[PDB]
RNA sequence: CGCGACCUCAGAUCAGACGUGGCGACCCGCUGAAUUUAAGCAUAUUAGUCAGCGGAGGAAAAGAAACUAACCAGGAUUCCC
RNA sequence: GGCUAAAUACCGGCACGAGACCGAUAGUCAACAAGUACCGUAAGGGAAAGUUGAAAAGAACUUUGAAGAGAGAGUUCAAG
RNA sequence: AGCCUUGAAGCCUAGGGCGCGGGCCCGGGUGGAGCCGCCGCAGGUGCAGAUCUUGGUGGUAGUAGCAAAUAUUCAAACGAGAACUUUGAAGGCCGAAGUGGAGAAGGGUUCCAUGUGAACAGCAGUUGAACAUGGGUCAGUCGGUCCUGAGAGAUGGGCGAGCGCCGUUCCGAAGGGACGGGCGAUGGCCUCCGUUGCCCUCAGCCGAUCGAAAGGGAGUCGGGUUCAGAUCCCCGAAUCCG
RNA sequence: CGACUCUUAGCGGUGGAUCACUCGGCUCGUGCGUCGAUGAAGAACGCAGCUAGCUGCGAGAAUUAAUGUGAAUUGCAGGACACAUUGAUCAUCGACACUUCGAACGCACUUGCGGCCCCGGGUUCCUCCCGGGGCUACGCCUGUCUGAGCGUCGCU
């Protein structure tokens, strides 16, 4: 009865959504993420999975602030000035 | 009667707050119109009124920051948001004065033994 | 919250509110069932707002 | 007239937020 | 279930709104290629997993 | 021959920068030669086509001496619509046919402050070049 | 008993600062296999390599001899032949 | 005990140039709403999928049928 | 000074031929924009196989089959269309450990109204949990929320190359509190009472925090109401806590 | 005869090979070589008149301001007393802004509980209630203040 019959007894969730990486790998009883390692301060990451590192590296997301830096670097991070008014 | 930022530059704060409130009242009416069957003209006005709201808030925020910078110009300590952003690493650099500093031992060496200009005959 | 909704309704439309009931809809929006004081006619107030 | 028109230093203390004013006084 | 967390009831609401057909004026757009919403979901055929 | 190290003659790159050009670049791409009379009068060869210009079609099914007004510059499709350069659909409704600006000739120019400024600049740079050789 | 110095050590949402996390192609410090070759296999090899941990910068590290030599002597470090 | 540029390294990043390379089962997994859809409790695994036409001119109208579908007609150099 | 919109590549051909052969040439058709000869150079360069890879198609074959749980029949309506939908009437079954009425976990809109009958529902469908367009979940009193349970888990400390780990009162100056009293500073229904700062005095809890929608845990019941919600809305009558 | 079967050819299907195309790859080279508590990378949820995905953005939400440009954007509609010094659109980008989580910071991670200060509305000073704003994390350096010690002392 280890097959079809035993598949009907599973109605208790092991993982839920992680508040750091948003992946359903937050083990509830261990209070840890199998994906990002939350609540550890440092992000979980290994070199034996290159594919996994390119799934969530820098660039794969929004780059909300890093992509304005790339624009600001091309002008020397000038601040407190404006183009000559009309 | 469109709202242009240039027209708003010199006005008082409370005068712009009043102007802001009129637009916000207008937008709410349009949002009621959006669900009661307002004409296409009223629907198109929503985006016009929304950006007019942004323009006023922009001029209020800009004018307020301009005066805060004038307020804190001579002050030694300024709010973190009035200090230069640059990058985090650039904020931690030795400033202009600190990089120019030299030990008196190095100043005397440069005075006595300055690199010279010379040529060698072919 | 209910206190905020009640105070906003009164200021926006200058009416009095008896109580507020609230639910969050399955699509994520929050619906507020605002009941007005007996000296107010929601049918009349709706015409002022433009609902009817 | 319409056809004519359509063809062409210091701190302002009132813009300072109240909280800053309270702190200094 | 009836017993729900706010976070789950909000995730489910977003999955509800994405489950609609494309507007028909999207077809006439100049460089359009989309023929239909290829990301449709059915509560019975495929499960949200959370 | 091209010598600038920072200009690409790569075919894939050039085409991409044509079909992804932003609107204010498509304007320059969408330029038309001026009629012989206009070229002599202003010393200019080409202008970016504009609404309310009057043009002659010189290539394609609609070529001919008829002069029509430019009624729409559909920069997204890289075509302009002209008066009377049109056909009928199945149901009989008339529809404009898109002509590329490089296949027409500008016979009259819609002139305003900016258009006169643009014409002057082109005539001035030409004169500097003509005297540079001389 | 009290008062006062110093020393050692505490508490502050005290004034003003600074570290944390990421990326990690290249760089520095550790730790570190076994497939494999040896026609077997244990030293050996694989290899100070993969994996694992830490720390950076536009480069890093190194660097002005407790050096090489044994010549009629050379003269910091790094890289190429 | 200590500092020190240069010549050196760079399959990540920003911005470029090129090629005796491949040409949609190739070339990156990904020429396209691709690290997407989908699978797994999870760590992870992970595709398929390019081409009307010069121009939508994308077939009005008549007729049989409940309709899908047809027969005529029409657009186009061509709907062979 | 090659061929090509007066038609390239490709593809088809009971057309004419060439070569021992690998192959090639010409005719005809389709196609619609590129291509080939010669001298050299270069190679991801030649398929019948690998239970080869990926994609497609056969015969088997209109075949196996659409047989677990007793069962349907008559009349009418809508409709192009009815064994299967709806209504009425018969004949049956589940037979209160139910094929009844409600929940937990899980699902996540499947719920409700209207429309469609393309695809799906292994016959059909006028029907559906399918598709389409719009709606629907209302609380002091019902749960969470709080408590602690087995347990998990910081700090001090120890260990550790290090990410860190051990450990939960054990190597800790672990209390930011209180009736009262005393000094000032302020206030207000300035009268006299508050508030505040400091001082005096007093002080075990001895373990941060997390841990149950079945354990502990104050307090809501009756009637009506919707297409879909109600101990939540309305009517009536109460109650707990602050 | 005629079915059925086999072969060949025409035509029609099924299928998507081949050829031609290429806004994609790959490889080499060059210049630069820049994240974050002033809150990064990443994630969540929102934002369009009609908008599901992609894209862009953050309650000022397919963007504000400024500068350059100079008449569009466009699938449909619309035109704000929108559009030519009353500047469409695009581009640039220095001004302003930038929801929730996240090193993630009041404590916890259910949108649960607080504490301090200030402001406003309830009534009516204080209280009380509601709302708004600002603070409240660990380590660490310099300095400040408040302390402790049968630590070493000095005068009482
Ligand atoms: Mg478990
Ligand atoms: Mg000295
Ligand atoms: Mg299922
Ligand atoms: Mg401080
Ligand atoms: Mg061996
Ligand atoms: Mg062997
Ligand atoms: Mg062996
Ligand atoms: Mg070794
Ligand atoms: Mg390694
Ligand atoms: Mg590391
Ligand atoms: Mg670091
Ligand atoms: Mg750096
Ligand atoms: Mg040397
Ligand atoms: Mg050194
Ligand atoms: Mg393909
Ligand atoms: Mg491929
Ligand atoms: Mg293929
Ligand atoms: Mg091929
Ligand atoms: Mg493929
Ligand atoms: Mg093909
Ligand atoms: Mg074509
Ligand atoms: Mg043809
Ligand atoms: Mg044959
Ligand atoms: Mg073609
Ligand atoms: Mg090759
Ligand atoms: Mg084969
Ligand atoms: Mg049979
Ligand atoms: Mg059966
Ligand atoms: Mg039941
Ligand atoms: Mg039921
Ligand atoms: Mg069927
Ligand atoms: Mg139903
Ligand atoms: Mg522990
Ligand atoms: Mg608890
Ligand atoms: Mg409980
Ligand atoms: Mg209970
Ligand atoms: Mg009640
Ligand atoms: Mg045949
Ligand atoms: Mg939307
Ligand atoms: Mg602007
Ligand atoms: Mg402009
Ligand atoms: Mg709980
Ligand atoms: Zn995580």
């Amino acid at each position: 009865t280890k097959g079809t019959s035993s598949f009907g007894k599973r109605r208790n969730k092991t993982h839920t959504l992680c508040r750091r990486c948003g992946s359903k790998a937050y083990h509830l009883q261990k209070s840890t993420c199998g994906k990002c390692g939350y609540p550890a301060k440092r992000k979980r990451k290994y070199n034996w999975s290159a594919k996994a590192k390119r799934r969530n590296t820098t660039g794969t997301g929004r780059m909300r602030h890093l992509k304005i830096v790339y624009r600001r670097f091309r002008h020397g991070f000038r601040e407190g000035t404006t183009p000559k008014p009309k | 009667a469109k709202i242009k930022a240039r027209d708003l530059r010199g006005k008082k704060k409370e005068e712009l707050l009043k102007q802001l409130d009129d637009l916000k009242v207008e937008l709410s009416q349009l949002r009621v119109a959006k669900v009661t069957g307002g004409a296409a003209s009223k629907l198109s006005k929503i985006r016009v009124v929304r950006k007019s709201i942004a323009r006023v808030l922009t001029v209020i925020n800009q004018t307020q920051k301009e005066n805060l910078r004038k307020f804190y110009k001579g002050k030694k300590y300024k709010p973190l948001d009035l200090r230069p952003k640059k990058t985090r690493a650039m904020r931690r650099r030795l400033n202009k004065h600190e990089e120019s500093l030299k030990t008196k031992k190095q100043q005397r060496k440069e005075r006595l033994y300055p690199l010279r200009k010379y040529a060698v005959k072919a | 919250n209910k206190h905020q909704i009640k105070q906003a309704v009164k200021k926006l439309y200058d009416i009095d509110v008896a109580k507020v009931n609230t639910l969050i809809r399955p699509d994520g929006e929050k619906k507020a069932y605002v009941r007005l004081a007996p000296d107010y006619d929601a049918l009349d107030v709706a015409n002022k707002i433009g609902i009817i | 007239e319409s056809r004519k028109r359509k063809r062409p230093n210091d701190v302002d203390m009132s813009w300072i937020p109240q909280e800053t004013l309270n702190q200094i006084n | 279930s009836s017993h729900k967390t706010f976070r789950i009831k909000r995730f489910l609401a977003k999955k509800q709104k994405q489950n609609r057909p494309i507007p028909q004026w999207i077809w006439m757009k100049t460089g359009n290629k989309i023929r239909y919403n290829s990301k449709r979901r059915h509560w019975r055929r495929t499960k949200l997993g959370l | 021959m091209k010598f600038n190290p920072f200009v690409t003659s790569d075919r894939s790159k050039n085409r991409k920068r044509h079909f992804n050009a932003p609107s204010h670049i498509r304007r320059k791409i969408m330029s038309s030669p001026l009629s012989k009379e206009l070229r002599q009068k202003y010393n200019v060869r080409s202008m970016p086509i504009r609404k309310d210009d009057e043009v002659q079609v010189v290539r394609g099914h609609y070529k001919g001496q008829q002069i029509g007004k430019v009624v729409q510059v559909y920069r997204k499709k890289y075509v302009i619509y002209i008066e009377r350069v049109q056909r009928e659909k199945a149901n009989g409704t008339t529809v404009h046919v898109g002509i590329h600006p490089s296949k027409v000739v500008i016979t009259r120019l819609k002139l305003d402050k900016d258009r006169k400024k643009i014409l002057e600049r082109k005539a001035k740079s030409r004169q500097v070049g003509k005297e540079k050789g001389k």
